[PDB]
């Protein structure tokens, strides 16, 4: 039963990659995440077993809210609706809760209200190249960036206006590669990751040590 | 009529028309790595003396044959193994003796301890070739690592009269004096370590106590003969 | 989308429901199943296995092997009762904790016949006759060997046979299934009497013992699984 | 009609095996249960009629919440979302509400919000052996443990942050063996269970007693 | 509308679910796939690639290339052990971080055989004999060349062959799959002994080095993906 | 999943509805039906039976 060691069964697992909070009375109460696979070390190491990858994206959002302190004699906030906007690479990006970018028709968005099943959206392989690259030995100049790996950005905000009390919401983004194809195996990462942007490392031993060659 | 059965360099005699109980309708067979046929021989353990006050005897299977020839040698040599058994139980009694025995082979006969918080030690759970005896009294809780050997619970917290669910044969002295139980290999894994796990436990419990008149022999010997069947162990060479 | 309507009971959790459920570990791949001896497909296979009946309850005996031993000895006067118990498999006490009784106490309704086996465990030189009588429900228990003989009975000669097997009949209120537990209802009894004394030679013990075995004989069935009353 | 006495109809019944509570303002407000069939005496006795068993697991969770005392002038908590994580044998285990183990991608988890149908997950036969063992006459040393019966652990916690008042939730776990196969019948347990970990017993009478052998 | 009923678990998010999801960018049209060399379909293809084993852990060596070098030199007395390590691919330390070990540490259960290759990297004029012994699980490690020879072994003549390949057998508790990690369990060892001294001509260095390679040989398999313990 | 739309009256309980319902006791097995004399299929069979008229109310 070698089926569980296939590329699909190895990489097609949902994982929480990003976590953020946003309140509804700040003008800045919006969460953003540039989609990248280097956020989580465990997922980064599993993807870096290969050089070139091609996969689809399935995103599931777990949004929960919590009541913040207020002075109102009575608070009776209705059900909250949230907007999750996906900005494709090169699309307009918001800087405030009230911004035109939130209404761009070419920026697909999901409107979801609390109490239902969590929202879910899928993004396909959107690179002008033929595959994503986990390693790039060259310059774009910055070494090893390869801007052909841009996957877009996600934005989240409250749709409802603020009522008689603030509401703070937290969003958990779940990331799942689908229909994955991998090329050019590479040695597993041995040194601890130091920076999210580069492969920099501090030299470490090859393995754990024993007392002598004869144990 | 008497039938003589020879296995290897050992031979025993049985009544030709003796009834054999096959464990679960399955004969011992080979795993569908390394077999041994020099083990295919009868191992006659020491006879025990059935008396008026006898409560019962039991033997854990792998352990009982741990100090017997090549089978024990194979047990310490190989790490893993599996085997079936053929158990012969014979009583030597006259027509002036009366009594009834239950001869039952219990798979995975996990036993309780007199102290409710602990577990029995290996010495109390098995005596190897020596037999372990049940007790018609209840072992006190003060005892720390002994088996609760009250017969009516059979050391398993069950009704002793319900042990007939396991492959068994009755020995009624007025009718018959021998029992033959063929036990296949029963485990949750194809092979197991023989030194840390007793697959089978043979039990002999007198339901009707032995009785006789003055002048008759005050004992009835019980002889247990075990012949491993289709034994095989793990290989020890390279590929 | 396709128009749908939710009927009553749509989001409910009924503990007896049978619905497809999502697998928490898809792509796990389970260890292949092996052929283990002694596969069980029905509890009634357990119910049809003979087990020893503790006829001699006699609280001084329930904590010993004497609970299963029915004493038999040479008595001066004849016609005494050897033993007797109601034929209630699941409520009485003698058949409560046997293999048949334990299975029955997991259900509320049951049907079928009871197979009773008696084994004489005296010396091979002992001889005698026993009268095993079955009283149908409604009819009272016999008070004498004569009354037992006038009813349904079997004369058991231990000098010729060591075991006797009786299959008591179903006989129920055209109910097919009847309650495992019961309330002051016609029960039906099985009793044993000394037809003759136990004849024994010199140097042979006259006092012997009898073992009783029970099991389901005919088309036994159960219904309405429940909780067993034997657990706390 | 002997259909109701089959192994499937005898064991395939949902039963409440575990019950626990957890609040959302404690750091320790998480419920755990090691999956074992010895928790409930009635289910233990029914499974111990046999020596070896093979079955799938169906789990249904009944989660309810109750408002705890607070001093806030007004409490308007939104709908609560709960996380139920199944940790396979050998997987990482949490010790706090905020712990990495909650985000392990190989630990399947269910995110469920109150008001909907109760969540349900199924675990298959996950033993390296060919069957589970209800009895083991040997050592692993501890007598009669058989670590091949490990079935994993379940963990439960609030996803929402604490609001203006504490919320205490209780979870009822419902356990149902599916596609059960049993081997080697055994005598029904007669003595009362004394310990959950072992078969230890205190000697008891064979049956109830009457006055005399002739009633 | 059509009558429907929602079963338990209808609005839940199970992280292992496999459901159709709406596409955020329908009508995008993806770049066609090209033929890139080195397509990988299974991690076991990586597991079957030979990699250098750091036999000489020797913490003064783990931060150098000496970790892979097994020293061999002409010793006055014969029969010393050259090296030895337990055959635990995923827990020990020598096989932990190899290509095979890294893949294994992503799973909880594994099955199959280990292929060990030893390469002599001395001069072409050096000659000698080495005894490579395999100890099955349960059996203790050999203490002498004689004990090693009496067990499973191969006599390796560096004067005739520069490499020797051993495929250690599976041998597990009829479990088919066994745990990648382990606890004080029978391990099985591989050890090397000086059958003869290293014979060398004039102007040739007697001190040499041996390289060890590991890989999966027979039908290797893994189960129950998990988190690797090597990341923080 | 498959796209669906809930029409008005989806979660309502109409006392005259005719919908499949879950069985609380699956795997029970009912007592087989016997032939009882006097089976009634319609109330009009009762309506066609002669009965005595209380003409003298009085």
């Amino acid at each position: 039963s070698r089926s569980e060691s296939s590329i699909e069964n190895f990489l097609c697992r949902a994982a929480c990659v990003y976590y953020a909070t946003y309140t509804n009375n700040s003008e800045k109460g919006y969460a953003e995440w540039v989609i990248n696979t280097r956020q989580v070390a465990q997922l980064r190491r599993k993807l870096e077993l290969f050089t070139y990858l091609r996969f689809d994206l399935e995103l599931t959002f777990v949004i929960t809210s919590a009541q913040q302190p207020s002075t109102a004699t009575s608070v009776d906030a209705p059900v909250q609706t949230h907007q999750i906007m996906y900005v494709p690479p090169g699309g307009p990006v918001p800087t405030k809760v009230t911004d035109y970018a939130w209404q761009t028709s070419t920026n697909p968005s999901v409107f979801w209200t609390e109490g239902n099943a969590p929202p879910r959206m899928s993004i396909p392989f959107i690179s002008i190249g033929n595959a994503y690259s986990c390693f790039y030995d060259g310059w774009t100049g910055v070494y090893g960036i390869n801007t052909l790996n841009n996957m877009g950005t996600l934005y989240m905000r409250h749709v409802n206006e603020a009522g008689q009390g603030p509401i703070k919401s937290t969003v958990r983004i779940y990331f799942k590669p689908k229909h994955v194809k991998a090329w050019v195996p590479r040695p597993p990462r041995l040194c601890q990751y130091e920076k999210q942007k580069n492969v920099n490392f501090t030299p470490t031993g090859v393995t754990t040590t024993r007392v002598g060659i004869t144990t | 009529r008497v039938r003589s059965i020879t296995l290897g360099n050992s031979t025993i005699t049985t009544q030709e028309c003796a009834n054999v109980v096959v464990g679960y309708g399955v004969w011992p067979e080979y795993l569908k790595t390394q077999p041994d046929v020099a083990t295919c021989r009868f191992y006659t353990l020491e006879s025990v003396q059935w008396m008026k006050n006898s409560a019962g005897w039991w033997w854990k299977l792998p352990d009982a044959l741990s100090q017997m020839g090549l089978f024990g040698q194979n047990m310490q040599y190989h790490y893993l193994g599996r085997t079936g058994y053929t158990i012969h139980v014979q009583c030597n009694a006259s027509k002036f003796h009366q009594g009834c025995l239950l001869v039952v082979c219990v798979p995975e006969a996990e036993m309780g301890c007199s102290n409710l918080n602990n577990t029995p030690e290996f010495a109390e759970l098995s005596g190897g070739d020596t037999a372990r005896m049940f007790t018609d009294t209840q072992i006190g809780e003060t005892n720390s690592k002994k088996v609760q050997t009250a017969v009516w619970n059979a050391g398993m917290g069950v009704g002793v009269g319900n042990l007939t669910i396991y492959p068994h044969q009755w020995i009624n002295l007025r009718t018959n004096n021998s029992a033959t139980i063929v036990m296949p290999y029963i485990n949750s894994v194809p092979m197991d370590n023989m030194f840390r796990h007793n697959n089978l436990t043979l039990m002999i419990i007198p339901f009707v106590p032995l009785n006789y008149s003055e002048g008759s022999s005050p004992y009835v010997p019980i002889t247990v003969t075990i012949a491993p069947m289709c034994a095989e162990y793990n290989g020890l060479r390279l590929a | 989308g396709l128009p749908v309507m939710t009927t009553p009971g749509s989001t409910q959790f009924l503990t007896s429901d049978d619905f497809q459920s999502p697998s928490a570990m898809p792509q796990f791949d389970v260890t292949p199943e092996m052929q283990i001896p002694g596969r069980v497909n029905n509890l009634m296979e357990i119910a049809e296995v003979d087990s020893v009946v503790p006829v001699n309850n006699t609280e001084a005996n329930v904590n010993s092997l004497k609970a299963y031993q029915i004493p038999v000895q040479s008595n001066s006067d004849n016609g005494k009762q050897v033993f007797g118990f109601p034929l209630q498999p699941g409520a009485n006490g003698v058949l409560n904790r046997t293999l048949l009784g334990e299975i029955l106490n997991y259900y509320t309704h049951w049907s079928g016949s009871i197979k009773l086996t008696f084994m004489f465990c005296g010396s091979a030189m002992a001889t005698g006759k026993f009268l095993l009588a079955y009283s149908p429900p409604g009819a009272g228990v016999p008070k004498n060997r004569k009354d037992a003989m006038l009813g349904t009975h079997v004369i058991w000669d231990v000098g010729l046979q060591s075991s006797c097997v009786l299959c008591v009949p179903w006989i129920s209120q055209t109910h097919y299934r009847y309650v495992v537990e019961d309330e002051y209802t016609a029960a039906g009894y099985i009793t044993c009497w000394y037809q003759t004394n136990i004849v024994v030679p010199a140097d042979v013990q006259s006092s012997c013992d009898i073992l009783c075995f029970v099991s389901a004989c005919n088309d036994f069935s159960v219904r309405m699984l429940k909780d067993t009353p034997f657990i706390r």
